[PDB]
RNA sequence: UUGGGCUCUGUGGGUGCUUGGCCGCUGGCCAGACCUACUUCAAAGCCACCGGGGGUACCUACCGGUUG
């Protein structure tokens, strides 16, 4: 049996999925590949009171 | 006897899970003890259906 | 299918024990990993592996500066060399020695290679490659000098730049220097003076000044000046620094002597390089918590590569830009699980060591490391989306990863805490299913909440393999309570079916069509069942069909042994009619499904380090003391640190100790691929990707006595029949001249010549542009092709649906491909122009 | 020549020539024993059992007469000058020629012996003898004996050495003299003649461990013994028969071995080539005979076309080794033992080949991709009825296959000595085998041994059973062969009508095994249990399709649903063979005869031989015909495809060996042989081919010069918007090329010391990077813009690597404001151009994006630009539209089509 | 030696031990033939497997069998059962296991139970 | 098929792709030969695995002192 599940906190960062990944002279991913933000736009915005 | 079982699981025929064991210190959780049983192909598991006469050649 | 499948590439293991090497036009990197030599081509993202596999693994890996050639060596000494523009295997030798140290001369005629205390140069070899009217010879190396002047380990080996001298750095705190041949004014000398064993030793640029450095992190440089009493000169020091290493030895050392700077690393594994004359610290990092096992460098300098031996660790880093070339990381326990990518582009692998990592197809990368769990992963599956991916671990988590923003979106767990060995998700991307070890019950949690949803039950024992079918109207479980039992959840009963076997189950398999299932048990038959209704339809016991054995303390002959004799995974077929099949053994078998008698066998691996690769031991192995592939060779090791075995008694599972010599070969997974062609087998070799060989085999499809290549031409030229030229081609089927008359053909007759085709040939065809599509660059062209097909042949393509599943899924790639590849950019450069225009 | 195959290895051969054998000691340990092939010489360790040690290249272009081993070298006389063929003497060491040597002129004399000692080499030809001083290598002078009879001028026997004389060898004639010939001022200065002269011609002679002392012997049966300072006879032997004649003879030098208790000194060996049976002596009280190893080698003979005969004996000096070659390609050693005194040796190594030449050849299968390949066991069927495991790889692992304890019952028999002879107590010439392993679980498959050609499954079941069927010359058996255990196995079929057996082919699960007969029954058995499946046919019209003439050539589908079966006359057919019944005939009977059939699996493919010459191959799929090749001037001998499909090869009677290139049908390679070749093959690695010749035994392999580089040949004889070649990882880098860099710097920094070196020493090609190719990219574009042709800028933009490229064009600018001067503006030119061309819109766009993504500020700060580029935008507008048009709607409508029920 | 193969079939309670070796060929049930044991109209249900087998299959062999427990149609399907199972595990113990597996595909896709004792227990709609 | 058979026990190749035996090795030696000379200058540092709790007078390691 494993342990019971302590909650862990881990940050992300507003920099792309190439940031992800890790080293090699090309990123594989296409072009759209690139632009996309590794966040939502719930995360960056959401209306609340 | 442990040493006669020591004999056994050295030529092969116990079984854990669904491998083989040959590591004689495949220390068995007790998760496991439930578990440890005889391989497919073994004389010996033939010889316990003779005794108990179910003999299975199928 | 056509299933003629020929060993295409090594993938996902990236460096063995053994030695780099650059092409020297600089780009393209040579890397050995178990016995085969994979090359990265860096410049374009490129890899593949060579057609030889040596039995024992590869050792020391030498070019010929040229570039064409190339010479690998095993371990107790085999030896294979290569042409490598037209990739064949050209000779096999044996040095009566276990190789240590290989070095050819930049002249490229000679070679000088260092076994255990001898020293040898040969002759480079005449290669039908380089002589006009050449020939395979039959003894293809002439052997020039041996020396015996030497008293230990010969560990380096270097060539002057002149191609006229050579060093020799010991394993006996001795260098000496060489003639290649009979010099007048010289005389082959000695160099003293280490404390503890040389690594390296290498000319200056200016031949006069030499550097060792040794292993205590010792560089000396060496003059021929006069005796300190001034005809009567002397090798002597001029002057010698230490690295500062504080804790440790360096293993491994290089230099560039054109740009005069020193790399060396050490076995706490950072590196450092300098400056070397003036001997100043150019600068130094940390990359790995292991060690350093091999360092070389760039033929014109700018590039380092580094291989950490104990993980993957290949890393090549470029220093002046103080950046990565890149940094890759092949396993370092063994792979319990993969799958390919409903993209068909790449495919995922998860180890039993945490980590699990997306490698490319297409240039030999894991583009991808997942670290998120703390211990050994186990299954690893897709929805059908193919940007979802669920893992399964023994840390009682599932986590749930997306793969366009590469964030775990979820996370799951049983209530008491479990170990799930396996689990599947419905294809719809909305539910999952898990199967523990510990507790029968088989969970589903549902996707959109997380929040669990219903522990299915009614099992005997610990439920074994889970899948489900593909449309998703079914679930199957196989257990080791000898019963295979149908699911049917989404019904508004969620009923169960069972089936009775005759033993435990391993592993579960559909078809695409979802009618039938393939469940592979543990006397090792397969039992094909249809799903509806549930009866058997076909087996096929396969015990004999794969016992390969005799492994180490296998004290059964390997006919008997147990344990050998199952298959552990199968895997359907993408055109929905041949199983794979393969498991604890040394074969992949591949199995028709209806016939039922065997396709193919293929053997896994030729390796020799691995126990079950040959069914039979030998005598000469035996000695008095058991097999002498049981000896704890660690008393002699050099190294503390390689002394010590930290290991633990008796656990088979993960232990860290790893003492890991002479392991097992399993066929971990085996996997096909979605656009047919080619799957694929997770090894304890790595990861083998088959192809089928298209190309290198001719095929006539129903051919005719008059089709001859030139009558193909002579009507698509004189008589320009294109359609009666195009059926011929494909008729004939080979790819040179297909590509000719495609490309021939006026782009306006186009929609003529397919109106008129043949819905028979049709797939084939279909399947030919999107190779055309992606590799060649005649884009429009092949896009009025593909518009032009899938016009006229519509309602028979939607009538069948399923007979041309691959060619459906490789043209929809294809397209995608396309689509994300350029119309983005095309809306986006409209787009902005368009606002700078307005201002 | 050959425009593709070069022989590669004259490979099953050990010992085919009468040629005497050489063994040069080595160490206080090893042995090398060199005999020739009869093309190039061999060499073989003693101690590393007899694993062949060098081979010799380049062979000589003759036969070789003369071989003799010197310090490490081998000196190699060759050619027979009477009838052609030039000749010479070679050195070679390791294999490889080190030195040739000059020759008289006036020499037209074969040569027959080398002699090595003093310092000097001995040349024996016919009738003359040359000298060399081997310091220099340097032809010193030539002997010449006389006589008054062309017959007793002859120089035969041999010219060898007194161990301590001095420059002085001594030669045997024609007629019964020996003549002592100081060679150092090349001198004659003894001569000897035998007691009683009725006996003729001296044959062999050999220098005794004692002191001067020396064994003549005679053709006329005497053997005798000499003090060749004295002229003394020491001991006679009546020891040949005027018919056997002792031509080699050998001496021991250990020091026990006679007077009936092994302790004491003085035994011989005598061999003579009419017989193969060798005879030992000791010499002690009077030289009484000691004992005969009976039929050591086969016994020769004239009307047998079993070879046999003795070439040379030698005891090894100090060991009580004895090494034997003869005729028959065969290489033994024997010993004696000492706590059983033994009169004759026992074997304690062997080396064997064939004694005729080999009928059939047949590569094994692959090891699926295993150790083998699919090119280490090249199997031979021989006309000494033998069949021939050998090893291309290692060939000291070749290994003959047992028939069982042949030697044994032969010898418990009494084939031995003087009811038949031990070939004929074989399995009989073999006709032609087929193989499969799929299930020949190697050594221990059938544990216990197992009884042989007879005429239990829970074991074979588990390991593996036979796996190589055989027919045989005119036994209507067929036998069965285990590949696993090297040995015969238990099954061997009848036919079912008793005729002979024409052909055999076995399953592709090498379960079944058809046979195929000469009166036209094709009967199937199952191999494992020694039992009989099915009959065809059994009981289109069903139960009859039987063939009336020979079958040969049948084939199994590798599905296990079609057989397919070849008559001599007529016909093809096709039959379902899980019933038993004719599917479907196709017939060439009023025309053709067919002997043959060659299958290629995978590609569904066969190939026929039929009498008129011609080749037919017809894809089974479609059941017609789809080449004929006619090419044939002779009988067609053997003929097999290379299993890329791409080659048949066919070697007729004619000598001449053809090759099609399938595919296109035409006449790739032919070539012509000294002997027509009898049997070819082909390896499943598509590199070797397989050849065995008529007359001399042993095959000859050929590699494939075609896979190693190649070849142009074809000579049929008779006797739109694309895109670019970039590397779109290469443009993708220059898209997305920051973040790249961000990702590439390693998260923790390198540790530079506080003093950093500064100028870091010169890197790369000139202090930039090797990629950058060699020939002002600014002076490129801007005479490309003076000019119109953007072409050779554009090719150059291609021709950068991404941050090369990137730098460059983060390094534009305007200038001097000026209309010809701004690298921005003819950019812009050049990608309009670019467009308008209609050739590279992928860099053509992603140069776009990225320009514009770095000079957005400034061109919107000017407009003379801005003009040409809605000039830009304009056809990027109808170019986009159409383009997009058709990706979207092809993507959409594939979409619907694989998934259309929503 | 003498070849022995010794077989079980069964049944909700009936039990169905079958011995398979060489011999003439007859068939017996207790001591009894094979015709006159049963409810005298399911001895088709009893004739099963000899009529998919084809009887040149069973002229080797010998078939004892015995029964007990359970009423008349539960032993009648231990019977068949064990008839098969015991041809079957003869084929693969004594003559080629080729003819097992073409035999095994010849009654499995008849039917399932004549070679798997596939039982009932208790699992309704939960 | 003019002896048969079991069981045991030796030797020899094989059971992994064929480049020689030896030595003070660019040569020699396999019958071996010569056998003891020659010298400017000791050293760079670190780490280096015994099962747990426990006592510690003596030995030791260290750290800080003291006279000579």
């Amino acid at each position: 049996k494993p342990k019971p599940p302590a909650p862990t906190l881990t940050v992300v960062s507003d920099v792309a999925t190439v940031a992800m990944e890790d080293a090699q002279p090309a990123t594989a991913q296409g072009v759209a590949g690139g632009e996309t933000s590794m966040i939502a736009p719930q995360e960056v915005y959401a209306p609340s009171k | 006897t442990v040493q006669a079982a020591t004999k056994l699981i050295e030529q092969g025929h116990v079984r854990v899970g669904v491998e083989e064991v040959r590591d004689p210190a495949f220390l068995v959780t007790r998760n496991m003890e439930d578990f440890v049983t005889w391989t497919v192909g073994s004389k010996i598991k033939q010889n316990i259906m003779k005794y108990r006469d179910k003999l299975d050649d199928f | 299918m056509k299933t003629n499948f020929k060993f295409s590439n090594l993938l996902g293991t990236v460096y063995c024990r053994g030695n780099l090497l650059f092409s020297p036009d600089g780009t393209h990197l040579f890397s050995p990993v178990g016995n085969r030599v994979t090359v990265f081509n860096l410049v374009e993202n490129k890899s593949y592996t060579f057609p030889f596999a040596h039995r024992k693994n590869i050792s020391r890996i030498g070019l010929t500066p040229q570039g064409n050639l190339l010479l690998s060596i095993d371990e107790d000494g085999q030896a294979i060399l290569t042409n490598v523009p037209r990739r064949v295997v050209l000779y096999h030798f044996s040095f009566k020695s276990p190789v240590t140290a290989l070095a050819f001369s930049p002249s490229g005629r000679h070679f000088v290679v260092g076994l255990k205390r001898k020293i040898e140069v040969w002759h480079v070899p005449s290669t039908p490659d380089t002589n006009e009217d050449g020939d395979l010879e039959f003894a293809p190396f002439v052997r020039h000098h041996t020396h015996m002047q030497h008293f230990d380990d010969v560990r380096h080996l270097e060539w002057s730049s002149d191609s006229r001298f050579f060093l020799s750095a010991s394993k006996d705190l001795t260098a000496r220097i060489w003639s290649l041949d009979t010099e007048e004014g010289f005389v082959p000398t000695v160099l003293s003076g280490h404390r503890q064993g040389v690594v390296g030793a290498y000319f200056s640029k200016d031949q006069e000044t030499i550097y060792t450095v040794s292993k205590d992190g010792a560089v000396f440089e060496w003059k021929y000046v006069a005796k300190p009493g001034h005809e009567d000169m002397q090798w002597r020091i001029v002057n010698k620094h230490f690295f500062m290493q504080n804790a440790a030895t360096l293993r491994c050392a290089a230099y560039h002597a054109e740009s005069n700077l020193l790399v060396a690393g050490f076995s706490n594994g950072i590196f450092g390089l300098y400056e070397m004359p003036d001997f100043n610290l150019i600068h130094t990092l940390s990359i790995s918590q292991n060690e350093i096992d091999f360092v070389t460098i760039n033929k014109s300098g700018e590039w380092l590569a580094f291989g950490a031996s104990k993980l993957g660790q290949l890393l090549v880093w470029e220093w002046q830009s103080e950046s990565y070339i890149l940094k890759q990381q092949g396993h370092f326990d063994a792979m319990n699980s993969l799958v390919y990518s409903p993209d068909g582009q790449r495919i995922v692998t998860a180890a039993d060591d945490g980590k699990i990592k997306v490698w490319d197809v297409e240039s030999g990368f894991c583009i991808v490391t997942f670290t998120e769990h703390t211990s050994g992963v186990t299954a690893c599956e897709f929805a059908k989306k193919g940007s979802v991916l669920f893992t399964a671990s023994l840390d009682g988590s599932v986590r749930a990863w997306d793969l366009i923003r590469y964030r775990n979106f979820r996370t799951f767990t049983a209530p008491e805490r479990l170990s799930f060995t396996c689990m599947a998700v419905d294809p719809s991307g909305e539910v999952i299913a898990a199967g523990s070890i510990d507790s029968f019950d088989i969970h589903i949690w549902s996707v959109q909440t997380g929040q669990l949803l219903d522990r299915l039950s009614g099992h005997e024992g610990p439920v074994s393999s889970l899948a489900f079918a593909p449309d998703g109207s079914v679930l199957v479980s196989g257990s080791w309570d000898r019963t295979a039992r149908i699911w049917s959840i989404f019904s508004r009963t969620q009923t169960s079916e069972p089936l009775q076997l005759q033993s435990d189950v391993l592993d579960v398999a559909f078809r695409p069509d979802s009618k039938q299932i393939a469940i592979s048990t543990l006397d090792g038959q397969l039992t094909f069942w249809s799903v509806s209704e549930a009866q058997q339809v076909s087996g096929v016991d396969g015990r004999r069909d794969v016992s390969g054995g005799r492994r180490i303390t296998d004290r059964r002959t390997a006919a008997n042994v147990a344990g050998t004799k199952n298959f552990n995974t199968i895997r359907y077929s993408m055109d929905g009619t041949c199983l794979l099949a393969g498991g604890n053994s040394k074969y992949i078998c591949l199995y028709s499904t209806t016939t039922m008698v065997l396709l193919k066998k293929f053997t896994v691996s030729v390796n020799l380090s691995l126990s079950g690769t040959q069914e039979f031991l030998n005598s000469k192995l035996m000695t008095e003391a058991g097999p002498v592939g049981l000896l704890d060779d660690q008393g002699e090791a050099s190294d503390l640190e390689d002394r010590i075995d930290r290991s633990l008694p008796g656990s088979k599972r993960g232990d860290p100790g790893a003492r890991k010599k002479f392991p097992e070969v399993r066929v971990s997974g085996v996997a096909f691929s979605p656009t047919g062609n080619s799957f694929c087998a997770a090894s304890t070799e790595g990861l083998l990707v088959y192809s089928l060989d298209n190309t290198v085999q001719f095929d006539p499809f129903d051919l005719n006595m008059e089709i001859t290549p030139a009558s193909t031409l002579a009507v698509l030229e004189k008589e320009k029949d294109y359609l009666k030229a195009l059926v011929m081609a494909f008729r004939l089927n080979e790819a040179g001249l297909i590509t000719r008359v495609y490309q021939a053909i006026p782009y306006t007759d186009i929609g003529l010549v397919v109106e008129q085709f043949p819905t028979v040939y049709v797939p084939r065809l279909l399947r030919f542009v999107a190779a055309q599509t992606e590799q060649s660059p005649h884009m429009e062209f092949c896009l009025l092709w593909i518009r032009a097909l899938i016009d006229k042949h519509g309602p028979w393509l939607a009538a069948n649906r399923g007979k041309v599943d691959v060619e459906l899924r490789v043209v929809a790639r294809a397209v995608a491909k396309m689509r994300d590849e350029i119309r983005r950019l095309a809306d986006e450069n409209v787009y902005m122009v368009d606002y700078l225009l307005n201002q | 020549g050959s425009a593709i195959f070069a022989p590669y290895r004259t490979i099953g051969l050990i010992s085919p020539t009468g040629v005497p054998f050489t063994s040069i000691p080595l160490g206080k340990t090893t042995f090398q024993i060199t005999t020739s092939v009869g093309r190039a010489l061999q060499t073989y360790d003693l101690k590393r059992g007899l694993n062949l040690v060098f081979v010799t290249r380049p062979q000589t272009p003759s036969d070789i007469t003369a071989t003799h081993a010197w310090k490490e070298r081998v000196y190699a006389a060759f050619g027979d000058p009477r009838n052609g063929e030039p000749q010479g003497l070679w050195v070679f060491q390791r294999g490889k020629k080190v030195a040739e040597l000059p020759l008289p002129s006036d020499l037209d004399q074969p040569i027959k012996q080398i002699l090595i000692f003093g310092g000097w080499i001995v040349a024996c030809a016919l009738t003359r003898i040359e000298v060399w001083k081997a310091a220099t290598l340097e032809h010193y002078t030539t002997i010449f004996p006389a006589a008054s009879k062309k017959g007793d001028n002859e120089l035969t026997g041999g010219a060898i050495n007194m161990p301590t004389f001095l420059n002085k060898i001594f030669v045997g004639r024609k007629d019964g003299w020996v003549e002592i010939w100081n060679v150092s001022t090349g001198k004659l200065i003894y001569t000897l003649l035998p007691p009683s002269p009725d006996c003729g011609a001296v044959t062999c002679l050999q220098p005794t461990p004692a002191l001067s002392l020396l064994a003549i012997a005679y053709s006329g049966g005497p053997l005798v013994i000499q003090n060749v300072l004295t002229d003394k006879t020491v001991l006679l032997l009546e020891a040949g028969t005027d018919d056997a004649p002792v031509t080699s003879i050998s001496f021991r030098t250990d020091g026990l071995g006679a007077g009936q208790d092994g302790r004491k000194d003085g035994v011989m060996a005598t061999a003579t080539s009419v017989s193969g049976d060798v005879t030992f002596w000791d010499l002690n009280k009077g030289g009484r005979i000691m004992g005969v190893l009976r039929s050591a080698h086969n016994p020769p003979s004239r009307h047998n076309i079993v070879r046999g005969g003795i070439s040379k004996i030698e005891f090894l000096a100090g060991q009580p080794v004895i090494v034997t070659s003869g005729l028959d390609n065969s290489l033994k050693t024997w010993i004696f033992d000492e706590s059983p005194f033994s009169p004759v040796p026992r074997i304690l190594h062997q080396r064997s080949g064939h004694a005729a030449p080999v009928r059939c050849l047949h590569f094994l299968p692959s090891d699926f991709d295993g150790a083998e390949g699919g090119n280490k066991w090249l199997l031979s069927g021989g006309k000494d009825r033998s069949l021939w495991g050998w090893s291309l790889r290692r060939d000291g692992q070749s290994a003959e296959l047992s028939q069982g304890a042949i030697r044994k019952k032969a010898r418990k028999m009494g084939l031995l000595a003087g009811t038949t002879t031990l070939e004929d107590l074989k399995a009989p010439e073999i006709t032609c085998i087929a193989s499969s392993l799929n299930r020949d679980g190697g050594m221990g498959a059938i544990p216990g041994k197992q009884m042989i050609w007879d005429k239990n499954a829970e074991l074979s079941g588990n390991t593996g059973w036979e796996s190589v069927v055989t027919a045989h010359k005119d036994d209507p058996y067929a036998r069965t062969w285990f590949w696993g255990r090297r040995r015969a196995g238990r099954w061997a079929f009848k036919t079912g009508d008793g005729e002979p057996v024409s052909t055999v082919a076995i399953s592709s699960c090498g379960t079944f095994a058809l046979v195929g007969s000469t009166g036209g029954s094709i009967d199937m058995f199952n191999l494992q249990s020694g039992r009989h499946r099915q009959r065809f046919p059994s009981r289109f019209a069903p139960g009859t399709g039987r063939h009336t003439n020979a079958v040969t050539g049948i084939v199994v589908d590798p599905l296990n649903r079609h057989v397919v079966s070849c008559s001599l006359d007529g016909k093809v057919k096709f039959w379902d063979f899980i019933t038993g019944n004719l599917v479907d005939e196709i017939d060439w009977a009023p025309m053709t005869k067919i002997i043959g059939c060659r299958y290629h699996p995978g590609n569904d493919l066969i190939a026929f031989a039929c009498d008129d010459r011609s080749i037919r191959v017809v894809d089974i799929e479609t059941k017609n015909t789809i080449r004929e090749f006619w090419g044939c001037r002779g009988d067609i001998n053997d003929f097999c495809f290379s299993p890329d499909g791409r080659w048949i090869v066919a070697a007729s009677q004619d000598s001449i060996i053809r090759v099609w290139d399938l595919p296109t049908a035409h006449l790739i390679d032919a070539f012509r042989l000294e002997q027509p070749c009898t049997a070819l093959a082909f390896s499943h690695t598509g590199e070797y081919l397989a050849g065995a010749m008529e007359g001399s035994l042993g095959v000859q392999i050929w590699t494939n010069r075609t896979l190693f580089r190649h070849v142009p040949t074809r000579q049929i004889s008779e006797s739109m918007m694309t895109l670019s070649l970039v590397p779109r990882s290469r443009w993708q880098t220059l898209l997305h090329i920051d973040i790249i860099k961000a990702r590439n710097k390693p998260k923790e920094p390198p540790k530079a010391p506080e003093k950093a070196p500064f100028f870091l020493p010169p890197v790369g090609q000139n202090g930039i990077s090797s990629l950058i190719p060699q020939e002002t990219f600014t002076s490129k574009l801007l005479v490309g813009g003076a000019k119109g042709d953007y072409t050779d800028f554009i090719e150059h933009l291609k021709a950068l690597p991404p941050a090369a490229a990137d730098l460059e064009l983060r390094s534009l600018s305007i200038g001097n404001g000026d209309e010809a001067t701004n690298e921005l503006l003819h950019f812009i030119r050049a990608l309009t151009s670019r467009l308008v061309a209609r050739r590279d819109y992928e860099l053509t766009q992603a140069w776009m994006t990225v320009f514009l993504r770095l000079h957005f500020d400034l061109i919107m700060e000017n407009e003379e630009l801005l003009q040409a580029l809605g000039e830009w935008r304009e056809h990027q507008a109808r170019e986009r539209d159409r383009l997009s048009e058709l990706v979207g709607y092809c993507g959409g409508v594939v979409s619907f089509l694989r998934s259309p029920r929503t | 030696s003498v070849q022995a193969v010794q077989v079980f079939g069964k049944k909700k309670n009936a039990t169905a031990v079958a011995r398979c070796v060489q011999g003439k060929g007859l068939i017996k049930v207790n001591g009894k033939p094979l015709k006159l044991f049963a409810p005298e109209i399911l001895r088709a249900k009893l004739y099963e497997p000899i009529l998919i087998l084809g009887t040149d299959k069973f002229a080797d062999v010998d078939i004892r069998i015995r029964v007990a427990g359970g009423g008349h149609t539960s032993q009648v399907y231990a019977v068949r059962q064990a008839i098969a199972k015991s041809i079957v595990a003869y084929y693969a113990k004594y003559v080629d296991e080729h003819s097992k597996n073409l035999l095994k595909q010849e009654l499995i896709q008849f039917d399932r139970s004549l070679l798997v004792a596939d039982p009932r227990r208790c699992e309704p709609k939960k």
